[PDB]
């Protein structure tokens, strides 16, 4: 009775939601995109190698400088690269050998890492003595840490696989804000270019926008038949793309709250691990299970080219915030810059 | 066991009427939007548009 | 503050002779200084709690132990032993002994929590005799020495020891003054009192001390502690106003902590050319552990063993016959001026002692008052037969010299207490025998003899020695078997 | 405080109500009582003759009377008190009574049992704390109830019924459902046809009224009659298919039939077990706490008086004194260590010292350990290397006693002398006279250092999270569990298995590499853990597999939990499984710290619940008291403790057995002592010992129902062997024996056998798996037991020949064959018998590693079966030309023989494959607890683990070419 009068009107407001969505369903982006000139061929050439890692790397980002890079590493250490020059600007050690996310502050003053350890240990680049000292360790998840992002200097948010998101602030040790709402261990997350908005990808199968400010879920996509691993916005900030182990991504814009395209082929059948945009977005860099990392046209949805310049999988891939390179970590131990 | 199916429940259907209560724009007006974006920035992408190598610090120059 | 980092550094500089004497100089000054350095030893206690450290806890806790029981009042608000309460109580995790120093000490605190000053009555009663019908005890302090060889101004120091300076109406103004000013501290006026018990007679001050002794151990006779500190509090109002002193009392103004030093208590000096100990036999014509005796005997290496032996013989007259043993408890102090092996063990007895009114003097009341520690050196019991053939018992420490044709029985021990004897008769011309275990210096062989059975022939009369003795020599002799083996000696 | 009312002797028994400290230790007690009574007595004289010793504390639960017998047990855990506040008894009573000394039949019951285990149980010369001692008072209670949970009976016709399905060839041989029985009666055979699905009960219902109208009684009815094996004594009873018995189920298969007899009932009686007098152990015996009761925290200084274990957080330290050896044999040095199964924990050596007889450090070490965190079962291990360093001596000590309490004190322990089974022993060398003496100090502590009980609480961790992982990471889950039990495991894995702890629970599978993980050097790790494993229904309900519950009581898993919950999977194994693996599990007692235990219960219950498995298992503790010195006292407290349950019949046919061998060995060892003369002193030697009082009646060693009687002197010979074994040829004493032949023994001196009895274990392990998949290669496991050091009774196996006699007696091997077998339809038949035991020993040596030995081991029988001998001493085997020819084929032409011997292996080999989790435990658990890793790498080498079974058939025939190559 009351339970199934609340799970009989949970499932009249569900259709509701899919006729509000496909009513906005006029075109697709395949019909739109027909007549803009095609992407052509993204032929790529691997300018850099970063060797020095032992072990697989689970994770990299690029600083807001464009020139320096964190990885995570399965060998248990933290280093930060010069792109540039390709010299180690720090070789931090780990406490937990199992590190599965890192993350360069925007400031570039602090790097967080976490992974199964449950905790975000929170370093600091620019110590006092000079050295690597750790900052913070911002512990209370109940599962691994499965990725985060630096807000600021002293704001940073951490998923996990708790199936539920956090905002912290660095300082306090305090977690600011909690996002329930995800049925499923949190695999990445992309906050929007506004501090405000965030999006989050499951294991559930699904996505969903949060309001960094409130602590709320505002929409949730569905789409992909399996988990999602990777997950990143729309340069504006209206859009943004899932990839997903069902061998295909798809883009999603935030206003017209549904899917708008698919990229996916018939050879491509491996679960995809990581994905960027290019700094206009016209790119779309899809990292794949079979040591490459194929190039989409994000509006003809055409496979443009392909990144095979690894030997085991292409776990992590990222973009400068400038698009002057793009950096690829693997399984294989080594990270590659392209142009 | 009802108060925890009951108190889910009602999160869920909270929170649907939350997603459900927003003013959608029609895609074909989504997608315009986004492509005359990259339309825009198509310059400013050196990933779409090849750069001079001599702007490039990948390739040009080993001093930085 | 420079007075906190003085007592801090004047504390670090003696745990690293007379520095001891420096630290309590400075704190008694100052009633302030003695709140002042027991939070920094806490602070240091409670480290080695965290560190482990066995090295620097029983250093620790007489210090401790000491400022306690010097310490003028702890104000009521203040709780500074229940800080101290915590960290010795987690130190019976610990081995033994250092548990067992702990124990005893933990037993102190609370009773200090119950009458405050307690230990420093119960200290000076014993120390001056000021006994009476409910508490009976009694405390002698002698000095035996040797003028022949013993420096000058120890002598000195024992004749200014000797002296019975205080007065016991002097005694009672000194205890009945700190015993009130401890429970009340500064809001009492030492001065405005002080001039009342002046007047008063020594027989009233025998009646409020005795019973002001009463009430102070009958607190601690109380199940809880800070009530009966006001209980005790109590007590003291119907005394002072039965006596006719409670104005001093119930001051709003307070009065001043005066720093009451230690009095010193009754000493008897003697001389001691004789090696022997009769003349303590002597003094006995004119409980058995209410009294105590502390005896001080100085140091010299031809001194020792005689006094070992004579100390044995004093072991032995007195625990087969007991006479002196039985009326109080015997305190030995030997003083370097043996101290070799005490300083080995106890680096404290080393540094204070064996480094070695006037510092020299103050110093050495420190050290006969805290040392509870005795320390026991191995010695062998060696029994002579004569060429009648009968058995007479000797006690040897140092060495051993007898005496050619000889029966030699000797077996040679090992740690886990297998044992293998060595039958190996052999003529020789002497045997000599060191402490280094005994060893067997055959004349020239050497090994560590553990039991030894030597045999004459045909009642061979012959001369044997005992540690190089000169005095004390047995003749005659066909046989001796040789095996290895209240009044405590006293160390740290 | 309670009030106790305690009952004196003093007249009618004088008792008072005392008063005890609720507190207190059950020691002091005992003076309490004294004083009042030497007080309150009428006449104290007695009391004032005598002390608290000589009298006993008994309170009867039930009219059970049980004795307090530990005196520092806690006074509140009596279980006394705890049943009479259930009881409401106030005030409690308990009874003071006098000991007495024990009688002779006491004493001759004790020596008795002494000569039976070739050692005395009341030593208590080379120990240092009565555990040995703990445990005989300890294991009572189950053998009352055990004894009390067995039928008169159905215990003593011991009827060897089965359960496994038919396997496909057997059930060919059975047709209409339907076998015969040949009921032998005094003269008349009578001989009938009954259904392969009967019992026996409604066989002879039906066979009375068939014979309605034998020399039966007339008086008698069908009750008094059950039936009986002819020639044997394996009674056949029990509600059960006439096909489940492992008799029937024999002669099936060998193509003869069966012959029975009727019988009497076996006198129950026969069967009676001597009362007790020893009084039940407290039950609250091994109870100490939770860590609020045993910790200082929290508590007055007056009323503390245990110290848990886990509030200490000094760094553990241990003083050497110094080392003695009384014989001269340079640079030394002591290596202590603290291991944990196998794994160095920690370590702190000591400066090297100058070699002499004794040499004395007095020196501290100190162990990063904390005292926090002692894991139950630690071992400080100590070793005297020397100087490039090659260790010579070593010893071991619990840091944790059998009662809960940290060891304190000095310690002087004797040691041994040089990874093996026996460098993880906990006894002190017997050898005080010559052996090497360490002397160490552990440390006193003013109270006990207890340790408690985890006390386990619901866990919400695993309530919640579901662990519905991501895809990634369960594929590298699964991707090391699918790894075999051999595979190590880097910290990774380590981390990433402790992670998923209540989600790689649902895979029974997991368990031995979930648990090769938990950090044991932590407390709140093993916290964790005692709450891991106190969800176990996934493992409850699991499937009963053997060869993974024997990876948790192998060595590494030493923990209390981890071994229990393998036993109790263990618990619901039958008779015929019990007796495959039971010398698997009796080796593997040697690996548990402590001495009593669950498996060690579990044998003794199930001993005395089955007959064949008490004969079995006696003939195997006794095998190891004898040969390793390390272990024996383990193995004797349980062999006494079980002995005193078995019926006095058993107690006479086992002294019977042991007076037999004890007289053969004398001879046999006197015959080697040095050519007509040896066979005539040995005949002379022999028909001494009918002249002795050598049994005429006594049980082969190896076969519960095979008697045997006099010698047949003139068939009782020596062979041309350099360890020179006695030949014995001894005659059945059944009355009702159908055919007469010699019951054949062998007695060879100079190799020992364990490593031998093992192997023969496993073939017979082998041939079950087989039997499932429904095969056969017709493999001969003869019965082979050992006794005492390399002296063992073997099995003859008639009509049988070796084949190098016959080589130097390749066309050689057909011709002896065909003349043993003329017609060829026996030769043909021959044949086949030949393909499938050559083709089977082939395939079960190769698994094993010991196929490449020389022709002499292996020896051809005459009914064309072939098998191997003298598998001690120790190509992918023998397949040498003389079979090929016997195959049919000659060079590398093909027959229908010779496709059978390349099919048949095939499917052999890839029917092992799928239990290759059983064999890499048996085999390398066995090279341990054998003979005195790399080696093992056989088992995973060749056995092709992990691969397409189509290459492993090709790789499988790459060796039998290579063998005809
Ligand atoms: N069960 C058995 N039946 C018949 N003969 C056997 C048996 N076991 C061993 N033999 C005989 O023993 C010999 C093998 O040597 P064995 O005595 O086992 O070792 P060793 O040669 O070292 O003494 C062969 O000649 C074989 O005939």
């Amino acid at each position: 009775s009351e339970l199934d009068q609340l799970r009989q009107e949970a499932e009249q407001l569900k259709n509701q939601i899919r006729d509000a969505r496909k009513a906005c369903a006029d075109a697709t982006l395949s019909q739109i995109t027909n007549n803009i000139d095609p992407v052509g061929r993204i032929q790529m050439r691997t300018r850099r190698t970063l060797r020095g890692h032992l072990a697989k790397i689970y994770a990299m980002h690029w600083g807001t400088d464009s020139r320096l890079l964190v990885s995570a590493s399965q060998d248990g250490k933290l280093i930060i690269w010069d792109s540039y020059t390709t010299n180690k600007v720090h070789a931090i050690p780990l406490r937990s050998s199992w590190v599965m996310t890192c993350a360069y502050a925007p400031s570039g003053n602090y790097v967080a890492c976490g992974g199964l350890d449950n905790i975000c240990s929170i370093y600091n680049l620019k110590t006092r003595e000079g050295n690597v000292r750790v900052s913070r360790e911002l512990a209370g998840h109940t599962g691994y840490l499965s990725c985060c992002r630096f807000l600021d200097d002293n704001q940073i948010v951490t998923s996990s696989g708790d199936t539920t998101c956090a905002l912290w602030d660095i300082e306090t040790g305090q977690q600011t804000t909690t996002f329930t709402g995800h049925t499923g261990d949190v695999m990445s997350l992309s906050l929007a270019p506004d501090t405000r908005l965030f999006v989050s990808g499951a294991c559930d199968a699904s996505a969903k926008l949060w309001d960094v400010r409130e602590g709320m879920c505002r929409q949730t996509f569905t789409g992909h038949e399996s988990d999602i691993n990777a997950i990143c916005f729309f340069p504006n900030g209206n859009a943004f793309a899932t990839g997903s182990d069902d061998a295909t991504c798809r883009l999603f814009d935030l206003r017209a709250d549904q899917e708008l395209m698919t990229y996916s082929h018939d050879n491509i059948i491996c679960g995809i691990t990581s994905v960027s945009f290019s700094k206009s977005g016209r790119l779309l860099l899809a990292g794949y299970d079979d040591f490459n990392c194929n190039v989409w046209d994000a509006l003809k949805a055409d496979r443009a080219g392909v990144l095979a310049g690894h030997d085991n999988r292409v776990s992590c891939l990222g973009v400068t915030d400038d698009g002057m390179a793009v950096a690829t970590g693997s399984w294989d131990s080594f990270l590659k810059i392209w142009n | 066991n009802n108060t925890a199916s009951i108190a889910q429940a009602r999160k869920l259907v909270e929170q649907l009427k939350m997603e459900a209560n927003i003013d959608r724009i029609k895609v074909s007006k989504a997608a315009a939007d986004l492509m005359a974006y990259c339309e825009a920035h198509a310059k400013e992408d050196p990933l779409l548009t090849p750069v001079p190598a001599s702007e490039n610090p990948f390739r040009e120059k080993k001093f930085f | 503050t420079c007075t906190e980092d003085r007592i801090q550094h004047a504390l670090e500089r003696c745990l690293h002779c007379l520095n001891c004497w420096s630290l309590q100089e400075l704190v008694s000054r100052d009633p302030g200084h003695f709140l002042i350095l027991l939070e920094q030893i806490l602070q240091k206690t409670r480290e080695v709690q965290e560190k482990g450290t066995y090295d620097l806890l029983a250093p620790l806790a007489l210090l401790f132990y000491s400022t306690v029981l010097c310490t003028p009042h702890f104000p009521p608000d203040s709780d500074l032993l229940l800080k101290a309460a915590r960290t010795y109580h987690r130190f019976l995790t610990w081995p033994v002994p250092y548990c067992s120093i702990c124990q005893e000490l933990l037993t102190f605190i609370d009773a200090e929590l119950k009458a405050p000053g307690i230990s420093y009555q119960r200290l000076v009663r014993a120390e001056q005799g000021l006994s009476t019908r409910s508490h009976r005890s009694s405390t002698v302090t002698v000095l035996l020495l040797n003028p022949v060889e013993v420096q000058a101004e120890f002598l000195d120091v024992a004749d200014k020891l000797s002296t019975p300076g205080p007065s016991p109406h002097s005694a009672y103004i000194t205890l009945l003054l700190h015993a009130f000013q401890a429970t009340f501290g500064a809001h009492c006026d030492l001065s405005g009192l002080h001039r009342r018990l002046q007047s008063k007679t020594l027989a009233e001050l025998e009646a409020i001390f005795t019973e002001t002794a009463e009430a102070q151990e009958l607190a601690s006779g109380i199940g809880d502690a800070a009530e009966a500190r006001q209980w005790l509090r109590t007590k003291l109002q119907a005394v002072g106003e039965k006596a006719g002193f409670p104005g001093v009392l119930d001051t709003a103004k307070p009065g001043k902590l005066r720093t009451i030093p230690i009095p010193v208590a009754r000493c008897y000096t003697y001389s001691w050319n004789q090696d022997s100990f009769d003349i303590l036999q002597e003094i006995l014509l004119k409980d058995p552990k209410a009294s105590t005796l502390r005896v001080v005997v100085f140091g010299s290496d031809r001194i020792s063993g005689k006094v070992a032996r004579a100390y044995s013989n004093l072991r032995r007259l007195e625990n087969n016959r007991p006479l002196l043993t039985r009326f109080f408890k015997l305190q030995f102090f030997y003083v370097p001026v043996i101290s070799h092996y005490l300083g080995m063990l106890d680096p404290w007895y080393e540094r204070n002692v064996l480094g070695l009114l006037p510092i020299l003097a103050d110093m050495l009341l420190y050290y006969c008052r805290f040392a509870a520690r005795p320390v026991l050196l191995q010695v062998y019991q060696t029994e002579l037969t004569f060429i009648t053939g009968e058995k007479t018992t000797e006690i040897f420490i140092h060495s051993l010299e007898l005496g050619l044709t000889l029966q030699i029985i000797y077996s040679k021990g090992a740690i886990s207490g297998r044992s293998r004897w060595s039958n190996m008769e052999k003529l020789c011309t002497s045997v000599n025998l060191s402490k280094a275990a005994l060893t067997l210096n055959l004349t020239t062989s050497q090994i560590k003899v553990d039991k030894v059975q030597i045999i004459g022939s045909n009642s061979c009369p012959f001369a044997v020695c005992l540690d190089q003795d000169e005095r004390k020599i047995l003749q005659s002799v066909i046989r001796c078997e040789v095996s290895p083996c209240c009044l405590p000696i006293m160390t740290f | 405080l309670i009030p106790i009312e305690f009952v004196l002797p003093t007249s009618t028994p004088e008792t008072a109500l005392l008063h005890v400290a609720g507190h207190g230790n059950v020691e002091q007690m005992k003076a309490q009582v004294w004083l009042r009574a030497l007080e309150t007595s009428v006449s104290a004289d007695f009391y004032h003759r005598l002390g608290p010793d000589h009298f006993l504390l008994l309170y009867q639960k039930k009219g059970q009377w049980y004795e307090i017998y530990d005196k520092y047990q806690v006074v509140q855990t009596l279980d006394c008190l705890r049943y009479w506040k259930v009881l409401h008894r106030s005030p409690g009573q308990i009874h003071v009574v006098q000991r007495h000394a024990p009688s002779e039949e006491t004493l001759a019951f004790q020596r008795q049992l002494n000569a039976l285990i070739g050692y005395d149980v009341t030593d208590v010369s080379n120990v240092h704390d009565d555990e040995l001692e703990f445990t005989r008072r300890r294991l009572v209670t189950p053998r009352m109830a055990e004894v009390a949970g067995r039928d008169p009976k159905l215990y003593a016709m011991h009827p060897w019924v089965t359960s496994k399905p038919l396997p496909e060839y057997l059930l060919k041989k059975i047709t209409n459902n339907c076998v015969f029985i040949v009921i032998h009666r005094s003269t008349t055979s009578q001989t009938i046809k009954v259904s392969a699905d009967d019992t026996p009960g409604t066989i002879l219902q039906s066979f009375f009224t068939k014979m309605a109208k034998m020399d039966i009684p007339e008086s008698q009815n069908e009750r008094d009659f059950v039936l009986r094996v002819c020639g044997r004594d394996e009674y056949l009873v029990g509600e059960t298919p006439i096909k489940n018995f492992q008799w029937v189920r024999q002669c099936l298969k060998n193509g003869e039939e069966i012959h029975l007899v009727l019988d009497t009932p076996p006198d129950p009686a026969l069967d009676e077990v001597r009362k007790e007098e020893w009084p039940l152990v407290d039950d609250c015996t091994g109870v100490t706490g939770y860590h609020e009761q045993l910790t200082i925290h929290g508590k007055d200084h007056e009323s503390v008086f245990t110290v848990s274990l886990w509030d200490c957080d000094r760094k553990f330290r241990v003083k050497i004194r110094g080392i003695d050896i009384p014989v001269l044999p340079l640079t030394v040095f002591v290596e202590a260590n603290i291991q944990y199964g196998q794994q160095v924990l920690c370590q702190r050596r000591t400066s090297p010292k100058p070699f002499t007889e004794e040499v004395l450090w007095n020196v501290w070490l100190e162990f990063s350990i904390k005292i926090k965190d002692l894991p139950k079962g630690a071992l400080l291990n100590l070793q005297i290397y020397c100087g490039k360093a090659q260790l010579l001596y070593y010893v071991n000590l619990l840091l944790i006693d059998h009662r809960f309490l940290l060891r304190h004190g000095e310690y002087v322990l004797h040691m041994w002398q040089l990874f093996n089974a026996d460098k993880l022993t906990s006894a002190t060398n017997p050898d005080k006279e010559n052996s090497m003496s360490i002397s160490i100090l552990l440390d006193n502590y003013c109270h006990p250092i207890a340790l408690p009980k985890h006390r386990p609480t619901p866990d919400p961790e695993g309530d919640r999270v579901r662990a519905e992982m991501p895809n990634q990471l369960r594929k590298q889950l699964e991707a090391i569990i699918a790894t075999d039990p051999l595979n190590p495991l880097t910290a990774e894995d380590k981390e990433l298995l402790w992670h998923f702890r209540y989600e790689s629970l649902k895979d029974p599978k997991a368990y031995p590499k979930l648990f090769s993980s938990v950090k044991w050097g932590q407390q709140e790790i093993v916290a964790k853990t005692y709450q891991l494993l106190a969800k176990r229904e996934v493992w409850d309900q699991s499937a009963l597999d053997v060869g993974l519950t024997m990876q948790l009581l192998d060595c590494n898993f030493s923990d209390e939990n981890v071994r229990a919950i393998a036993v109790q999977k263990l618990e619901s194994l039958e008779d015929d499984d019990v007796l495959h693996y039971l010398l698997q599990l009796v080796q593997a007692v040697k690996f548990e710290p402590y001495h009593d235990s669950a498996l060690a219960r579990f044998l003794l219950k199930r001993g005395l619940r089955n007959k064949r498995i008490g004969h079995f298992l006696f003939w195997f503790l006794r095998s190891e008291i004898a040969q390793s010195r390390h272990y024996q006292q383990r193995f004797a407290v349980i062999l006494e403790a079980y002995l005193r349950g078995c019926g006095t019949a058993m107690l006479h046919d086992f002294t019977q057995q042991v007076q037999v061998i004890d007289m053969l060995q004398k001879v046999t060892i006197d015959i080697k002592s040095l050519s007509s003369q040896v066979i005539s002193q040995l005949k002379q030697k022999l028909e001494n010992l009918q002249n002795l009082n050598l049994p005429q009646s006594f049980r082969v060693p190896y076969d519960p129902g095979l008697k045997a009687g006099a010698l047949v002197i003139e068939k009782c010979k020596v062979m041309a062997s350099k360890k020179k074994p006695l030949w014995l040829e001894f005659k059945c004493a059944d009355p009702t024996a159908l055919s007469n032949e010699t019951i054949g023994i062998i007695f060879k001196h100079g190799d020992d056998l364990r490593q031998d009895m093992l192997i023969l274990q496993i073939l017979r392990i082998m041939e079950s798996i087989w039997e499932t998949e429904s095969l056969d290669l017709c493999l001969l496991p003869y019965g082979c037991i050992s006794t005492g050091d390399k002296i063992g009774m073997i099995e003859i196996v008639k009509d049988a020949t070796t084949i190098a006699k016959i080589q130097q007696s390749d066309e050689v091997l057909s011709h002896w064959l065909k003349e043993k077998c003329p017609i060829e339809e026996k030769f043909q038949a021959a044949v086949e018998r030949f393909v499938y035991s050559c083709a089977g020993y082939c395939v079960a040596t190769f698994v094993l590693g010991i196929g490449d030995r020389h022709n002499d081991n292996i020896m051809i029988s005459e009914t064309g079966n072939l098998f191997h001998i003298d598998f001690g001493h120790i190509v992918p085997f023998v397949l040498t030309p003389d079979f090929l020819f016997v195959m049919g084929t000659s060079g590398k032409k093909t027959s229908l023989h010779f496709q059978k011997f390349q099919d048949v292996c095939v499917k052999a080999y890839l029917a092992l494959r799928h239990h290759t989790n059983l064999l890499i435990i048996l085999f390398s658990m066995m090279l341990m607890t054998g003979m005195p890793k790399e080696d093992i790498e056989y088992i995973r080498d060749a056995l092709t683990v992990g691969k397409s079974e189509e290459d492993a058939k090709k790789y499988f025939l790459d060796q039998i070419e290579v063998c005809r190559d």
